[PDB]
């Protein structure tokens, strides 16, 4: 079957490091875009990076640019110089594009992973 | 000075050259390979001319040993072009029948909006990569390749003086030295050369072709030995050329290839007459080492041989080998036609072993030689001969003792003979 | 219209032995009535009738989703897949022994497989009996839906081995050397349905896993073996056979070539398909979960359509039309093995 | 810039009767190739994110009839008949572009 496994949530201080990371399965990493997206508590949803094409493309949304990096079929999301306003629970999602260096989808994101807590306040 | 013979019978009268030592009796000549050398002489001591020895100088064919490389089977192929459009997602790695191919190479293309050439019969719109490949198909082997690493070239010398046999191999560093006759083979001139490439079609006995330039770090399809099959496993060719993404009935993506689809056994088929062939006779492989008898003359060799002067005549004609002819049967006709064979029952006495000809002679000339070493007791030798006129009785000579009994004939090779007979 | 099927004997037909076989490829006919085909004889010969009966098959094919919205991209859910048992009669179904014994029996065994797309299916009819046929036949007409096949018998050389520079090279009959004068000759294998009642020595699947050096899987049940046939005549070749060497090279080629050589229509010389992509069916369609996979595909008719799940002893047959079925030996779960396979062999050869 | 903006925030109703959300953008989502770069998302109580529509209308595989999606431009709508009791969450719009914004939620109830 297809699955997301989301790993490496936790809580720490502000200016710290934190690296998250999705284990995917049951389908090509080279044929779906993988997108992170975070839950604030209470809050609504909010898109944080997205890698497509294998993984040579890269974004990332205008909040978290500069600060986090999207790098065994699993993907990692490394969160450097963590501020305070990051915390959420991240997802971890895919979502299928057309074949080229161009972004653009066939559909929405369909699988999602369970998600994992990350929270920073001290 | 060196005397280039040639392979061939020459029609000579009755007699058998006698040599008087009173030099060292030299010999230079060069002779064509895959053509045996027959020198007979009679060796007589200048004080007491009545001690004559037999010389007979017998030089086998030349093999040629190459120490080879083997670099495994060639191998033909099929020029297969093949497109497959996904509708979605990438381009499959070995995920379909035809990338169980021996050898491919293959490219992905992006889809490219706006392109236009979108097929109906995907559910939807597709997409995905396109997949664009050649590949090699039905690959049969077609021969065997061996690289020549070295090369050398010995031809069996034996020797029959007096009462005295022997047979050594010779070479160009390992010359012959007895303490009378000394044979050194001096040069021998080649086709092959070092780093040469021999291809074998077939058997080892069918003959080869010689290749200058064949694929070594750099392969490409066409080149010659572009598909090697080796014990490690398949080394194939890069193919050459490029891949346009093409769009047929405005509806279907096809690729096409610009660039060599023709093998390089099929481009060495069409070219054959421009390789080198060559013929070969009596083969023998180890797996280092290719040995054969070239029978086209396309080698020569140049021999050297030395008799001492200082023979011991005495020591040498203790008891003499005595063979006494009889002529028994005669197959074929006569004439310069279509030639016979001549059956003789040769008695050879005293003598354990004796290397010696017998000749195939009429009233006045000889027609053949036959040589043979003769075993102790009783030898049936064959002799083939042309020529002959009415009342030519053929009969056996040993120089010049021949049978007492003539037979005559009926109604209608690569070897060289030096007995000294006046011609 | 006519096809010309030839059946390329040995010269020596008194003094030969074993079975004379050939093949031919049939127009395109639509998959309605592919259920309907009957190979009729008409011959003069002794013809086996055991293909010639009803078997049932999981017809398994894919189509695109009639409530499809205009413009919608491809995607692995624009398009669903769906399985149905069907009665198909003529195939090639060979029971054991009978290929076999044809040499002494004196029967001869006509049958055809089929290599479909998502519209039609192409027959491709094999026919093979007894050296002596090449005598006592000579010309016949067989004949399958609205097509004839013209049979000749015509003596040929060379029809076990191959043709080395003009000479006639055989396989060597057994190995004591190394390696030397390699032929390659053709083989076309039949798949024998044979159970036994405890060993594991029918589990032909598990030969296969051993030769890929696959460790681990479970779902190789199926209990069979292959007939082969070299060139167009020679002895019937069992696979596998542990001390036959050409057992093992046919063996070996159909590890890595599971699917064998395709049966195309070389006119145009056009290769360009389309993939649809990976999916999975139930076989049978009364499973409650799916059993066999495969990848979906849109174009010409290229290889067989016909197979039976190695998981199964029971065979279970498959028929999918537009998909080829997933016969890699690598994987564990949902493979398949071809009810014919034609492949290419590398052998020692000798001279005639 | 852009933003998006979603109408009721909260769509409390009873089960087995019509329900509409509205999204609307600052800027057009008609893309060059003919599609609305919008999708439809679902997040029950204590359930990740689920897909409904994709590209402004397109049904996700899996979806029941009862959702529809429509629209175009800027003024996009999701519309479901005989609301069930499994359609409690959130609801979100997301645009399907690098900008990715999302609605805000809409809570049904
Ligand atoms: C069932 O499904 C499985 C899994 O999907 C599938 O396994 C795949 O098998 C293929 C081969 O059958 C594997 O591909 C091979 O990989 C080796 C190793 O690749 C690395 O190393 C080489 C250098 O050693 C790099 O060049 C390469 O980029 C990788 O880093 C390759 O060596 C193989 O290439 C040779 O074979 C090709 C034909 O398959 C030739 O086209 C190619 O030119 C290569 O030829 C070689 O010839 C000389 C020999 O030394 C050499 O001098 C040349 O330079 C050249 O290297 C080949 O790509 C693949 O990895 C497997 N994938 C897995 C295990 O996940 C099965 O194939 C499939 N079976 C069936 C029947 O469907
Ligand atoms: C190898 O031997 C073959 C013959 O066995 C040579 O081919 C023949 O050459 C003669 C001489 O002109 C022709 O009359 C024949 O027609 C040729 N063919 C045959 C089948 O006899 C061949 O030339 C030899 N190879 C080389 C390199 O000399
Ligand atoms: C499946 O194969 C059939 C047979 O080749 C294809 O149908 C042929 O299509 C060509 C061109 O459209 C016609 O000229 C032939 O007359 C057709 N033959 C038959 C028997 O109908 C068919 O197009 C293939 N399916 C797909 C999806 O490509």
């Amino acid at each position: 079957q297809v699955q997301l496994v989301e790993s490496g949530g936790g809580v720490v201080q502000p200016g710290r490091s934190l690296r998250l990371s999705c284990a995917a399965s049951g389908f090509t990493f080279s044929s779906y875009a993988m997108h992170w997206v975070r839950q604030a508590p209470g809050k609504g949803l909010e898109w944080v990076a997205v890698t497509w094409f294998d993984v040579s493309k890269k974004d990332y949304a205008d909040s978290v640019k500069g600060r986090f990096t999207i790098s065994k079929n699993t993907l990692y999301l490394q969160m450097n110089s963590l501020r305070a306003e990051d915390t959420a629970v991240y997802y971890c999602a895919r979502n299928l594009i057309r074949y080229s260096g161009s972004y653009f989808p066939v559909h929405g994101m369909d699988v999602w992973g369970q998600g994992t807590t990350v929270t920073v306040s001290s | 000075e060196t005397q280039n013979l040639n392979s061939g019978w020459t029609d000579t009268a009755h007699g058998s050259g006698v040599i008087p030592m009173r030099t060292d009796l030299e010999l230079d000549f060069s002779l064509p390979s895959s053509a045996s050398y027959t020198y007979r002489r009679q060796l007589q001591n200048p004080a007491n001319e009545q001690e004559k020895i037999p010389f007979h100088l017998q030089i086998s064919k030349q093999v040629i040993h190459a120490e080879i490389q083997h670099l495994g089977h060639w191998m033909d192929g099929t020029f297969n072009l093949k497109t497959a459009f996904h509708c979605y997602g990438s381009c499959e790695k070995y995920a379909y029948p035809w990338q169980t191919a021996g050898c491919f190479v293959e490219k992905d293309y992006e889809y490219e909006s706006g392109w236009g050439c979108n097929p109906a019969d995907c559910p939807g719109v597709g997409t995905g990569c396109t997949a664009c490949g050649v590949y090699l198909d039905k690959l049969k082997s077609v021969g065997k390749a061996f690289k020549i690493v070295s090369l050398r070239y010995t031809r069996k010398a034996c020797i029959q003086l007096g009462t005295e046999q022997t047979c050594k191999n010779v070479d160009s560093n390992d010359c012959l030295v007895t303490t009378s006759v000394k044979v050194c083979l001096i040069g021998t001139v080649s086709k092959f050369q070092p780093s040469d490439t021999l291809l074998f079609l077939g058997p080892l006995e069918q003959g080869g072709l010689i290749f200058k330039q064949w694929c070594t770090t750099t392969c490409q399809f066409g080149d010659p030995g572009d598909i090697m099959s080796t014990p490690v496993g398949m080394k194939c060719p890069e193919l050459s050329g490029s891949f346009r993404k093409k769009c047929a009935f405005a509806t279907t993506p096809v690729c096409q290839f610009d660039g060599n689809t023709i093998s390089g056994y099929k481009r060495m088929i069409a070219t054959k007459d421009s390789f080198q062939s060559f013929n070969v006779t009596e083969p023998h492989i180890s797996a280092s080492s290719l040995e054969w008898i070239d029978p086209d003359s396309s080698l020569r060799d140049h021999i050297n041989v030395i008799v001492g002067r200082d023979l011991s005549f005495q020591d040498l004609s203790e008891t003499p080998c005595q063979v006494d002819l009889t002529t028994t049967s005669i197959d074929g006709a006569w004439g310069s036609g279509v030639g016979f064979n001549l059956i003789c029952s040769v008695s050879l006495t005293e003598c354990s072993t004796f290397l010696t000809s017998i000749k195939a002679c009429d009233s006045a000339m000889c027609y053949g030689s036959t040589t043979a070493n003769l075993v102790r007791g009783q030898n049936t030798v064959h002799i083939v001969g042309k020529g002959g006129h009415s009342g030519s009785k053929f009969m056996c000579c040993h120089d010049t003792k021949c049978s007492s009994t003539g037979l005559v004939a009926a109604a209608p090779s690569d070897k060289i003979f030096d007995d000294g007979a006046p011609e």
